[PDB]
């Protein structure tokens, strides 16, 4: 069938450059342009421009002439861009798609995040109430985990035995690094009488940090 | 550029109901060849957007017959005849009659529920992290329909905007409600020199501020 | 001259009636045994030997007020404004 398979993400320092590749199987690479296109969440869906593989000759939206560069080699039936000087407002998912009067097919998207940070494992710090909880409530525990890079961290409550109740919030980059924040929400009667722990992991740094809420006095 | 207007930007259904949304173009999409490059894609979280109805009204292959499109010259329509779970998500047009190509920004599809007040809960920064020299107050807002929701931060009354990060959960599978994480960073220093912080939230729920507040007495 | 080895250009291979054919993918249109493209709905200059059909093509008829039409290629009859092989 046809498929167009995307290269994985990537993480670009501020003015460095990089190139997103979109191997194409499963039907005549030639007969068909393809068109990339950028997503964000300020700026939506933003066509980047068009090449014709055949002939290699890109077309170009005007607010990225300069910072893509749409390439085609016939061989290996690969499209490629090149986004170059990357910025802050470069970060995005980018999509290769199969053009021919409509785009029928889209790649699965490339993310690319712009970020001078290394590698950097979270600090992770406990949210206790400051309050006691009254008789038969609920009460909402958390665990911040910011000053991060890349993602994923990953969180869980008591080893994934708490599940409902909780809200993992999705990281924010903002400095060069990521913050996540993860609420839990139990009885009164299960806390603090029973033990309740955010268990925060970043593979990216073999780091694993199981952080205990406990009540503040 | 032709500009691309989708309303609503938000459409709550019940499954079941019809549904039925909006996109106008600044320009006549008829191409001088006599069609209609006016396209609509679905787009689920996490995914690339897929290919529904190409050229105003053709159903691309293994598209539900459920959905249909109409329109001319620049108002057009795409109609959803009875909601179904896998059709929530963020619906695009998109124009391919004039360079460069241009999309919508969207409308989202989602459940219909009856209205929640959050839940607020505040939660001072922790020893852990104060002995670094920074100090996080967060704020959960749980749990809460419909979506749109406006946070404020207040020290001693001030109202504060620097050093705050947002971050927004998609809608919940099971009961339709969105949460919300609010976090205000500040130095040990500035932090030890106010004594109230205080969490306000502007919803439907309530006509005054939701307010959530710790005095560091 | 559709084979098991034909490759149909924006198309597919299917049996219809007897034998093999091309069919078009979406709303495209053949332009030989083979091939599939975009069918315009006017023919005027803008569209001179474009597809405006399966097996037709629009043409430029040199008259005194110059017109054009969408014509089936050799071997075809416009029927019901349809080309079929003749």
């Amino acid at each position: 069938q046809v498929q167009l398979q995307q290269s994985g993400a990537e993480l670009v320092r501020p003015g460095a450059s990089v190139t997103l590749s979109c191997k194409a199987s499963g039907y005549t690479f030639t007969d068909y342009e393809m068109h990339w296109v950028k997503q964000t969440p300020v700026h939506g869906l933003e066509w980047i421009g068009a090449i014709d593989p055949e002939t290699g000759g890109p077309a170009y939206n005007q607010k990225f002439k300069g910072k893509a560069i749409l390439t085609t080699d016939k061989s290996s039936t690969t499209a490629y861009m090149e986004l170059r000087s990357l910025t802050s407002e470069d970060s995005a998912v980018y999509y290769c798609a199969r053009y021919y009067y409509v785009s029928s097919y889209w790649g699965q998207g490339t993310s690319v995040t712009v970020s001078s940070a290394s590698t950097k494992p979270p600090s992770v710090y406990p949210l206790a109430p400051g309050s006691a909880a009254q008789t038969n409530s609920m009460v909402t525990l958390g665990c911040l985990v910011k000053g991060y890079f890349p993602e994923p961290v990953t969180v869980t409550w008591n080893s994934g035995s708490l599940s409902s109740g909780v809200h993992t919030f999705p990281a924010v980059l903002q400095s060069d690094l990521y913050t996540l924040s993860s609420s839990v929400t139990v009885p009164s009667s299960t806390w603090p009488s029973e033990t309740v722990t955010c268990n925060v992991a970043h593979p990216a740094s073999s780091t694993k940090v199981d952080k205990k809420i406990v009540p503040r006095d | 550029d032709v500009v691309m207007t989708q309303t609503p930007l938000s459409l709550p259904v019940s499954l079941g109901d019809q549904a039925s949304m909006s996109c106008r173009s600044s320009q006549s999409l008829v191409h001088s060849n006599g069609n209609t490059y006016l396209h609509w894609y679905l787009q689920k979280p996490g995914q690339s957007p897929k290919l529904l109805i190409y050229k105003v009204s053709k159903r691309f292959s293994g598209v539900p017959d459920r959905f249909s499109g109409s329109g001319s010259g620049t108002d057009f329509t795409l109609k959803i005849s009875r909601v179904e779970a896998e059709d929530l998500g963020v619906y695009f047009c998109s124009q391919s009659t004039h360079v460069p190509y241009t999309f919508g920004g969207g409308t989202k599809l989602e459940m219909k529920r009856t209205d929640a007040a959050p839940t607020v809960s505040i939660f001072p920064p922790s020893s852990e992290q104060l002995t670094s020299g920074g100090a996080s107050v967060v704020c959960f807002l749980n749990n809460f329909y419909p979506k749109d929701i406006n946070v404020k931060w207040k020290i001693d009354g001030s109202e504060r905007q620097n050093g705050v990060l947002n971050s927004w959960t998609d809608q919940d599978s099971k009961d339709s409600t969105y949460s919300m994480s609010s976090t205000l960073t500040l130095t040990k220093d500035e932090y030890e020199r106010h004594n109230s912080y205080t969490c306000e939230a502007t919803h439907k729920t309530s006509t005054s501020p939701i307010v959530k507040s710790f005095n560091r007495n | 001259k559709v084979t098991v080895d034909t490759v149909c250009k924006r198309g597919f291979l299917i049996q219809m009636s007897g034998h093999l054919e091309c069919k078009c993918e979406n709303d495209l249109v053949l332009v030989n045994e083979e091939t599939c493209e975009e069918k315009v709905l006017k023919c005027d200059e803008k569209t001179v030997n474009k597809p405006c059909g399966d097996f037709s093509k629009c043409i430029k008829i040199d008259g005194n007020p110059v017109s054009y039409a969408c014509k089936c290629n050799l071997g075809y009859d416009m029927v019901n404004n349809v080309c079929i092989p003749n």
